């Protein structure tokens, strides 16, 4: 009761589980000693974290949180630091410990002593396209990676099959402008102008009969984040799924 | 028209608006017409006067009928000789009742009536009786004022001749609160995922209250989210407030909020409180 | 056994110009210092070989030249050439031309006869200027001296209502220029934008609105344009909407005082009324400046 803790832990699915502690100063104490701090002419507290350690709870483990710490002390303030986990399959809850030294204040002496600990769990817990047919899994072998500058370039679509008659399907683009509260209208149509029109696709019915190349060139810059337009069509009525995976910036 | 007030300030404004490419520049009740004023600073802060609007504005349901009036059916300087003047104020107990197409004036349709009561109306021929330049020939103008309705006749080259210039004229408060200090944030980005091309809104600020705070929120970013942890360090110049972050993480509910309800309190060093605050993630 | 027709945006840089079109579009305008891009649309060609060896490819539209596109035994290719589009200010396109064998069967029209009979002859007549220029010459892969052609008329379809106004401005309404003052601005500045506007020959399907009501939209250079409450980026004097007629070269303007900002752009509309889906067109003239 003099300076409330929080752990808030974000869950980054694309690498590690990213959790951060965060101190506060407790507003509903600090009155408490700062009644007391005025009558001994102070205007606010002095308190000192010396000591500030979250570690892993096991049998025994620490780990060592994400940056730099000096040992500091505020006095009306609040600090969070951030430590990485590693990003679980499934159902293991980690737990850690989290120790803490406040120090407290006085008039160049009678530095109260005090320690805090609060152990529980970090677990708090709120790229392959399925073909959603028959399971013909597609993922770029380099997928989010391509800082292109207008020049061509090549990826691969490693398309995953049933080893069941795996000759069968046709990738294009469709370079056309999609028919879509009026800017509305307008940002729907700034979005699908420079869908279909900023890359172009230099193999374009290229009719794959397990590996892709598949060269751009891309005309047009910025960021196109999940790369849309990028159909393929199978052999039966209508798979005509997306990929809806990878991006480049292209400048 | 927004301009000085009434004392010694001198302060160089330089935005205005007067109408000077079209004469007749419309409005209708939905839209913006967001008018932008550069008041700039004189030789001093800017101090807390006030400061007055002037609007010369004008109802539409006088200018349209001009041309329903001055060139319908006063054509003639002969056929409108003696035939309006004894009869001036019957048509503007005439026109008053007119109750024109403001429902439908925004694409097109301008000069019509919208079928209030149009075939009733023509026995005002029989209890009072006038020259037939008006008692007989404007109420083929009336139908030339129910049908025949012009989108865009270019009706600011018919519109200087009989169109009243109101002028409201309101006042203009400058307000504002008072407590000038600075801040100058520093930070560096701690590696998430990938470097994802951040970009800013803005950094300014303005308060002032009891037990005052001052909330700050971070830049934007552009790319997936949850994104890198920015680690800042601070440089909380010229006063002391009071810090409540340290590290961050930039696609979030975190907010660096360096709230100030304390003292070493400079008053009025500019046009209101101001703390221009310029976080740099340099 | 395909087609399709790509316009033209970006001016691109000198690192990267090795590849034959982009130093054909930039060569050519080293000089004619008027026009940057947009006009200077992009078609797309997919050769493919029905055939057993390679062949090498050339291709020339007017000064164009090639590299030695080798193709493969059953291998589609796409070859990429540019093409200045076509402008109805240097021609009119109203004319049909009769055929080859005087018959004198003096047939009919049977459609909306103004519409579709002068819209087939926009699209063969474009077809005519594609197809009179266009040069190939193969040879087969160091296995002969067969140095031939390849016809094209039993090749391009038709075009669709894509390859129309993407080819030949004239099809859509207005053309639009952006004049500006600077590019290079400060931030505590006023600045007249000014549109021109170029109402068509092609206006004559209506001509009941003689107003027509444009918009300015204002786009961050990223994605993701600005509100009406352009609040500490944009500032304007009154309503954007400002209205051009259907008779000749309007003028617009605003006043964009800059506040605290960087690397804005510009762009026009075509709503023709007030209402929603009033909206006809979009252009595409996009003229950025940046604040500093």
């Amino acid at each position: 009761l003099l300076n409330m803790r929080l752990r808030n832990i974000s869950l980054k699915s694309e690498h590690c589980i990213l959790s951060s502690l965060d101190f506060q100063t407790s507003k509903a104490s600090e009155q408490l000693t700062k009644k007391f701090i005025y009558p001994q002419e102070h205007n606010s507290f002095l308190k000192l974290n010396f000591q500030e350690i979250s570690y892993k709870l096991i049998d025994g483990t620490s780990q060592i949180e994400l940056d730099p710490i000096c040992p500091l002390k505020v006095p009306l303030t609040a600090f969070s630091y951030d430590s990485i986990s590693a990003t679980f399959k499934l159902v293991l809850l980690p737990k850690s410990t989290q120790p803490h030294r406040v120090k407290i204040t006085l008039a160049y002496e009678l530095e109260l002593h005090p320690n805090l600990k609060l152990p529980v769990r970090t677990s708090w817990e709120t790229s392959l396209v399925n073909s959603k047919l028959s399971n013909v899994k597609f993922k770029f072998i380099n997928s989010n990676i391509k800082v292109i500058k207008g020049e061509k370039f090549t990826m691969r679509l490693q398309i995953i099959n049933s080893s069941s008659s795996p000759l069968d399907l046709v990738v294009y683009y469709n370079n056309t402008i999609n028919p879509i509260t009026l800017e509305n209208q307008y940002q729907l149509h700034n979005k699908y102008r420079k869908i279909a029109e900023g890359i172009i696709l230099l193999s374009n019915d290229y009719k794959i009969p397990y590996f892709a190349d598949l060269r751009f060139i891309g005309i047009m810059s910025g960021y196109y984040g999940t790369l849309s337009g990028l159909k393929v069509l199978d052999l039966n009525t209508n798979e005509l799924i997306e990929v809806g995976n990878g991006a480049s910036v292209l400048i | 028209e927004l301009s000085a007030p009434d004392t010694r300030n001198d302060y160089n404004i330089r935005g205005d608006y007067i109408a000077t490419t079209p004469a007749l520049i419309t409005f209708d009740g939905n839209e913006s017409f967001i008018n932008c004023y550069e008041i700039t600073a004189n030789n001093n802060f800017d101090s807390k006067d006030i400061f007055n609007l002037k609007v010369r504005y004008n109802t539409l349901k006088e200018q349209l009928d001009c041309f329903i009036t001055d060139a319908v059916l006063i054509e003639g300087d002969v056929e409108w000789f003696i035939l309006f003047e004894k009869w001036k104020t019957f048509w503007e107990l005439e026109i008053l009742k007119k109750l024109k197409y403001d429902y439908d004036a925004f694409k097109e349709n301008r000069i019509i009536r919208l079928l209030k009561t149009s075939i009733d109306l023509n026995k005002t021929k029989s209890k009072i009786r006038n020259l037939c330049i008006e008692k007989a020939v404007l109420d083929k103008i009336l139908i030339c004022l129910n049908k025949v309705s012009r989108g865009i006749a270019v009706c600011n080259t018919d519109m200087d001749e009989y169109v009243r210039n109101l002028v409201p004229k309101q006042l203009t408060v400058p307000v504002q609160l008072p407590g000038f200090e600075q801040f100058f944030h520093v930070q560096f980005e701690q590696m998430e995922t990938s470097h994802d091309a951040l970009h800013d809104t803005i950094a300014t600020i303005g308060n002032s209250l009891s037990y005052t705070v001052i909330v700050e929120n971070l830049s934007g970013q552009w790319g997936q989210d949850v994104i890198d942890d920015g680690g800042y360090i601070f440089e909380i110049l010229s006063s002391n407030e009071w810090l409540i972050h340290g590290q961050k993480r930039c696609a979030i509910k975190e907010k660096r909020k360096e709230f100030e309800v304390h003292l070493i309190p400079l008053k009025k060093g500019y046009l209101n409180f101001p703390r221009v605050e310029i976080t740099n993630i340099n | 056994p395909s087609m399709d027709i790509i316009p033209l945006n970006e001016l691109f840089s000198s690192q990267v110009e090795n590849v034959d079109w982009i130093e054909y579009v930039m060569s050519k305008i080293r000089a004619e210092s008027n026009l940057h891009s947009r006009d200077f649309i992009l078609l797309l060609l997919d050769f493919r070989n029905s055939w057993i060896d390679g062949i090498k490819l050339n291709v020339q539209f007017e000064d164009f030249t090639s590299n030695e596109y080798h193709v493969e035994a059953s291998h589609t290719s796409r070859i990429i050439v540019p093409i200045k589009k076509i402008d109805y200010k240097k021609y009119n396109f109203e004319n049909t031309p009769i055929p080859r064998i005087f018959p004198g069967r003096q047939f009919i029209q049977s459609g909306l006869n103004e519409e579709q009979t002068i819209e087939m002859r926009q699209k063969f007549w474009c077809r005519e200027h594609i197809i009179s220029k266009l040069k190939c010459n193969w040879k087969l892969t160091t296995d002969q001296s067969v140095t031939g052609s390849v016809d094209f008329n039993k090749f391009i379809e038709k075009f669709d209502h894509k390859m129309v106004y993407t080819i030949y401005p004239g099809r859509l309404f207005y053309g639009v220029q952006l004049l500006l003052d600077e590019p290079k601005v400060k931030v505590g500045e006023i600045i007249n934008l000014k549109i021109i506007t170029e109402p068509t020959s092609t206006c004559r399907r209506k001509q009941n609105s003689t107003v027509n009501f444009l918009d300015i939209v204002i786009f961050d250079s990223k994605t993701s344009k600005i509100l009406p409450r352009s609040n500490r980026r944009i500032l304007y004097n009154g309503s954007l909407t400002k209205p051009i007629s259907t008779t000749k070269v309007s003028e617009i303007n605003l006043e964009i005082i800059p506040i605290e900002k960087g690397r804005y752009e510009f762009s026009v509309c075509i709503s023709k009324s007030n209402n929603q889906d009033g909206i006809i067109q979009f252009d595409s003239e996009n003229v950025i400046l940046s604040v500093i």
